[PDB]
């Protein structure tokens, strides 16, 4: 999930939503380019990004887009992939992840349909429920 | 600069001094304005601001490379601030700072007067290692011949004994009004209320430039010896005593039922014997060891 | 406020107190000037008494002090610098100048007398520090007050 994707246009070849093309500029590309100014005024940037709304609406091809700017600092995950046949086995994936993200210092993280993983909670239903949730 | 400023017009430039500081600091244009407010400050008779951001000043350093009339040359202005307590060890460093602008422009008048006026207070400065050393330094120096009375100021240096201040002022009452320069002794003494501080100073450089020395060389020593070898009142010796007893600079105890007072510690058993100990095992073996040595050289060298 | 009154009625908790008294100054904060205004002479009246003097004009010189200065926290800087410098005539000056700036203590008599005869061996340390084996008139006369009562003070001390 590292040196896997291959390349793509830029978000020009996207449109209709340049509001939020913009958007996720200040929150990504710019925090790191030029962080003076958030020391300036004093206020940390912000820190995570959610992505929701129809199926098809250009999701992910515009974290396409945005991973296709950088091509080496970028981690992609399906969400789905993570889970085993063991009972740990699977934090331990993420621990590495974010070890390894602690190591490059300009890491970015992506994470398609957190709703495999995600979920809500559950009044002790079963235990494969409980590794999903640990 | 339309209204010529006033309290509260110098108090204008006041509240937006640190802005740039963040926007953007240039080494030729911020480092002046930054300087700029400071001095309308001192006009305002503020000190504590003043200072604080003069902190950012002394950071800024680093450009006077290539800014020869502005930056090394507020410092005048600095003294200023250094100027309005007794921080006479400030300064110090400060006009040798200042020691150079008159040599980078290499006049050797306005210089020459740098270097009466980086000495004249030297001794005016608390002892302190770095006073010792920084007269070494100062010492030495290849113009520092160029000021024929810095001998007769060397005499205060060590072992001080018959420094009178008597005699003193029969050898310096015309450094201070009379002389070819005579700026920094007129900052020191001219100015009635600096002048005059600065006399009580000196007198303080020498009472307790003398006391040391006492302590250095003196088992026990009389009242009256003292009264008379300070040339001063015994009430005024327990002064001069008290207060630098207090300071814990020098100790002493002036035991006064009968006068006669040590300059001395007492002594500890363990330590005694842990000295004499010492001279034993040092300076008895191994000089022992050494001496043999030589005295074996002394035959390779002469018949075998 | 008069948590820390009654909190410091007993003189047990000399900090905590004065955290009361610097919460309800915090209240009083650019809406009550005569409530605001007294808070001042209790937190530093609870300080100086907690023998740490220099964080008094600390104070005094924070920005905040600024908007409420005035006689009463200049009468508190020369008491604290009394203090600081232990003045048996010092202390007694300003109290005597001060006075009716002064009588403002809701009990003046015990914040005043304790403050007082720890000024008394305040003022011992220093002046009877450089000497070992002296004769009592002398030291009776640098403290500028009678012998028998200094006598019984300073054998309280090695008491
Ligand atoms: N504005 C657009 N321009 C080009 N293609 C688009 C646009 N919006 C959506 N698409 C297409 O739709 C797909 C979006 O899929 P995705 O982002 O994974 O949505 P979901 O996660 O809901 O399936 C892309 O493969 C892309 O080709």
């Amino acid at each position: 999930m590292s040196h896997e994707d291959p390349g793509n246009v830029s978000y020009s070849e996207i449109g209709g939503l340049s509001e939020q093309i913009r958007e996720l500029r200040e929150v990504i590309e710019l925090p790191l380019t030029n962080p003076e100014l958030f020391q300036r005024v004093g206020i940390i940037p912000p820190k995570g990004c959610l992505l929701y709304g129809p199926p098809g609406t250009g999701k992910t091809l515009l974290a396409r887009a945005v991973a296709s700017q950088l091509d080496c600092n970028f981690l992609k995950v399906v969400s789905s992939s993570i889970v085993d046949k063991y009972i740990g086995e699977s934090a331990r994936l993420i621990r590495e992840m974010f070890n390894y993200a602690r190591d490059h210092q300009p890491c970015i993280i992506f994470m398609d349909e957190i709703d495999a993983i995600g979920g809500r909670r559950f009044s002790e239903g079963t235990s494969a429920d409980r590794e999903i949730q640990r | 600069k339309e209204q010529n400023g006033d309290v509260k017009e110098a108090a204008s430039i006041l509240q937006e001094l640190q802005v740039e500081t963040y926007g953007s600091m240039e080494k030729k244009e911020r480092v002046e304005f930054i300087l700029e407010q400071m001095r309308l400050c001192l006009a305002v008779k503020d000190y504590i601001r003043t200072q604080i951001i003069s902190k950012k000043i002394n950071t800024k350093f680093f450009q006077e490379e290539n800014t020869e009339k502005l930056k090394l040359k507020y410092y005048n202005l600095m003294i200023q601030l250094d100027q309005h307590e007794g921080s006479y060890l400030s300064i110090c460093k400060h006009y040798r700072a200042i020691y150079d602008t008159p040599c980078i422009q290499a006049e050797s008048e306005k210089w020459q007067q740098a270097l009466k006026s980086v000495v004249l207070y030297v001794i005016l400065a608390p002892f302190d290692n770095e006073q010792s050393d920084l007269v070494h330094r100062i010492s030495g120096d290849k113009k520092l011949e160029e000021i024929p009375k810095y001998k007769d100021l060397l005499k205060l240096f060590t072992t001080m004994e018959l420094m009178r201040w008597s005699t003193l002022v029969e050898d310096y009452g015309m450094e201070l009004r009379k002389g070819s320069l005579e700026s920094p002794a007129t900052d020191v003494f001219g100015s009635t209320e600096e002048g005059e501080k600065r006399w009580k100073d000196l007198k303080n450089r020498v009472v307790e430039h003398n006391i040391r020395i006492m302590a250095k060389y003196y088992t026990r020593i009389t009242m009256k010896r003292m009264a008379q070898l300070l040339d001063l009142s015994v009430d005024e010796s327990e002064a001069f005593l008290s207060n630098l007893v207090v300071n814990k600079t020098i100790f002493a105890k002036v035991d006064r039922l009968a006068g006669i007072i040590n300059f001395q510690r007492p002594k500890d058993p363990n330590n005694l014997l842990n000295d004499w100990s010492q001279k034993l095992n040092s300076l008895m073996s191994l000089v022992n060891k050494t001496t043999h040595l030589i005295a074996k050289e002394e035959m390779i060298h002469n018949l075998q | 406020m008069q948590s820390g009154i009654i909190h410091a009625a007993e003189e047990k908790d000399w900090k905590t107190a004065y955290s009361y008294f610097y919460e309800a100054f915090e209240g009083y904060d650019s809406i009550d000037s005569p409530k605001a205004i007294t808070s001042l002479k209790y937190m530093l009246l609870c300080k100086i008494m907690l023998n740490t003097p220099e964080d008094v004009q600390a104070l005094v010189s924070g920005k905040l002090a600024l908007r409420y200065a005035g006689r009463q926290t200049e009468a508190l800087k020369c008491v604290a610098q009394a203090s600081k410098n232990r003045s048996l005539a010092d202390f007694e000056k300003a109290l005597t100048d001060y006075r009716a700036e002064l009588r403002d203590d809701p009990i003046i008599s015990t914040h005043l007398a304790k403050l007082y005869d720890n000024l008394l061996e305040q003022n011992l340390i220093r002046v009877i520090e450089p000497f070992s084996r002296v004769q009592i008139e002398h030291i009776s006369s640098l403290i500028k007050l009678s012998k028998a009562d200094v006598e019984r003070k300073l054998s309280q001390m090695i008491l």
